[PDB]
């Protein structure tokens, strides 16, 4: 799994970042990570994302669905909730877990 | 299959008003309260989603929904969930 | 306190051994209870007095007790037992000390449960603000800190010429400052989560990096040497350059 | 208007408690004129900020403190319920009128670019380059 | 529990009510069964068709509140 998504971003030419979610993780870490993602435009899996609160789930949830209609218009600048400084994104990003 | 339109479609024709909507998780609990006690104060409705997970909150709902904190008429609540065992029947005993 | 055998045989034995007996058997619990008093309030004015201190890196000392679990502990199964005793019905001439003891115990508590929250605060604050450049770049709650620090230093040094935990608990101007102290440092912290968000505006890729080493990267003080072992957490597969 | 005299020493006092209480290091008076012209109006504020922290405090200890009540201590205490420093204020020198709002102030930020313009690093040999109080002798 | 809710109610006889009896007994339960003169205690199961071993039949009595259908037609 990890290594075909890694081989797909190697092929592809990207930088990959693979995280390990676990139980202790809250949303602001996985918000500082989706914001360096869109922002610099490498690649990311999350290895054992289920291993995490369902909390931080729904939170993800609203998270990259922002994110995710963000990146559908094709806008340049966008907003990201939680958080009051608006935000830029580069195409060639992508989400896996 | 999913009833939220229909819920909502009601909640337009005999109400007057949408309802509201909380997804239950992180930063929902107090996110989820505030709101319920505006639906207390006011008489508006509640859309809780995906109670099969973060069930952490659903023990405290069972307080809430008390004759002893008293409740503005025309506050209805909405639950949804799935199924996920080691889910207390606090509400389970006393719902529709 | 002065008579004879004879005399308390003419205090008839059987017919008044009821009474003598209820004295006899409640004498014996009261020198159980006396003994369970006495020992503990020996050890208690003889408690252990060792503390670690964090270092002599200025003119002052900061201690904390890491036997305090033990304190704690012991005051607590302390307090049981004056409860059980003055709860159970033979316990006549305690009241008196027995109270004052505990009243000493649980203040000291409440006391020592502030003071050691309000150091493991500061003791966290300190290394941010031993820094040049963030206290140049933040000078208000840099000096705001300073002001925590002399008030303090103050506290440490009342503790230090106490000597005794207990009575530098029995302080009383210690509780006003505590809360107040904590409050600022929540004002602190707010102030420092808007530098956060200013900080990780600059140059995307130290979203992968904690706190610390990005502190460290950004502390270069030299072209080559600072960065030439971050260069692997910073991209893919560059080591040297 | 009693209480926040005393915590304002600790509130600003504490930051300048070497500035209300500073000495110049000696070197002495040295060649440049500036430097001396400098030197008196350091030594001019310096001696008045002295003075008017001496108020401070034996008002501090007039309060909360063991001291009999003298013909100072009710003019004092008018003025600071008036709000306004009295005439022993105004006859030292000649700042704002309001003399308790942000009056401490504009002689805080006085007294703390007076030391940058003594001791900056770079005012050490006097080269420095709405704080002054006499341009003109400048 | 096991230290202060025994001496409270052993010295001061507050009757110690014990409402999870799952055929597992902690060892100091027993000597404490068999010393204040006004002290009682009342201990009770929760799930039904019990397994208790012979000798915890010995010391207590054993009651059935099985309630059934045949009196549930009473109440009705």
């Amino acid at each position: 799994k990890t290594e075909t998504v890694k081989d797909l971003g190697r092929t592809l030419g990207v930088f990959v970042v693979v995280t390990n979610c676990s139980d202790q993780h809250r949303y602001r870490d996985m918000a500082k990570i989706f914001k360096g993602l869109v922002q610099s435009g490498l690649w990311g899996c999350f290895d054992e994302f289920n291993r995490i609160d369902l909390e931080v789930l729904s939170v993800v949830a609203m998270q990259v669905e922002s994110i995710t209609t963000a990146r559908k218009q094709h806008m340049k600048k966008f907003m990201f909730p939680e958080e009051e400084i608006e935000i830029e994104l580069i195409p060639t990003v992508s989400y896996f877990i | 299959a999913d009833p939220t339109s229909s819920i909502d479609e009601l909640a337009k024709k005999k109400k007057k008003f949408p309802c509201e909507k909380v997804s239950m998780g992180e930063g929902q609990e107090r996110v989820a309260r505030q709101v319920i006690m505006k639906g207390f104060v006011e008489g508006g409705w509640v859309i809780l989603q995906n109670c099969h997970l973060g069930l952490k909150f659903m023990e405290e709902i069972e307080t809430l929904v008390s004759p002893i904190n008293q409740i503005h008429e025309d506050f209805r609540l909405w639950i949804t969930c799935e199924q996920h065992p080691k889910f207390p029947l606090g509400l389970l005993q006393k719902t529709l | 306190d002065q008579f004879y055998i004879e005399e308390i045989m003419g205090a008839k034995l059987l017919d008044f051994r009821e009474d003598i007996e209820d004295i006899t058997e409640s004498a014996d619990k009261q020198l159980k209870i006396r003994t369970g008093l006495d020992e503990i309030n020996l050890y208690w004015n003889d408690m252990q007095f060792q503390f670690g201190i964090w270092g002599k890196r200025d003119v002052p000392c900061m201690l904390n007790g890491l036997i305090v679990g033990t304190i704690l502990e012991r005051l607590e199964e302390d307090q049981l037992q004056l409860s059980t005793f003055n709860s159970q019905r033979h316990v006549t001439p305690f009241k008196a000390e027995v109270e004052n003891l505990i009243r000493t115990f649980s203040d000291v508590n409440d006391t020592l449960d502030m003071w050691v929250k309000v150091q493991k605060l500061w003791t966290s604050l300190e290394p941010v603000f031993t820094g040049g450049d963030i206290a140049r770049q933040m000078p208000l709650q840099a000096k705001q800190f300073q002001g925590i620090d002399k008030n303090w230093m103050k506290i440490m040094e009342k503790a230090v010429e106490t000597k005794k935990v207990i009575p530098c608990c029995q302080n009383d101007m210690l509780k006003d400052f505590l809360p107040d102290l904590n409050r600022k440092l929540e004002d602190c912290q707010k102030m420092l989560e808007a530098y956060l968000e200013g900080k990780r505006k600059k140059f995307p890729r130290f979203y992968f990096v904690s706190n610390p080493t990005l502190l460290k990267i950004l502390s270069q003080g030299s072209e080559p040497t600072s960065i030439q072992e971050d260069f692997e957490k910073l991209f893919d597969a560059i080591t040297k350059v | 208007s009693n209480e926040m005299a005393s915590d304002l020493i600790k509130q600003l006092l504490e930051d300048s408690e070497l500035k209300n209480k500073i000495f110049n290091m000696e070197d002495a008076e040295n060649k440049g004129p500036y430097q001396n012209v400098f030197l008196q109006e350091i030594e001019y504020m310096n001696a008045l900020l002295s003075e008017i922290v001496k108020d401070l405090e034996e008002i501090g200890q007039g309060l909360s403190g063991l001291l009999t009540v003298s013909e100072n201590m009710e003019m004092i205490i008018e003025s600071i319920a008036l709000s306004r420093v009295p005439a022993s204020w105004q006859k030292l020198a000649y700042p704002s009128k309001r003399g308790l709002q942000s009056w401490l102030a504009n002689l805080f930020q006085r007294i703390e670019q007076l030391n940058i313009f003594r001791d900056d690093p770079y005012s050490i040999p006097r080269v420095v380059m709405s704080r002054f109080f006499n341009p003109q002798s400048f | 529990f096991k230290d202060m809710f025994l001496k409270y109610c052993m010295e001061s006889g507050l009757t110690l009510i014990v409402e999870n009896i799952e055929n597992e007994v902690d060892p100091m339960m027993d000597p404490v069964l068999e010393l204040s003169k006004e002290f009682k205690l009342f201990m009770t199961c929760r799930l039904a068709n019990p397994s208790f071993s012979p000798e915890l039949s010995a010391k207590t009595t054993i009651i059935d509140f099985t309630v059934t259908q045949s009196g549930l037609e009473q109440q009705l």
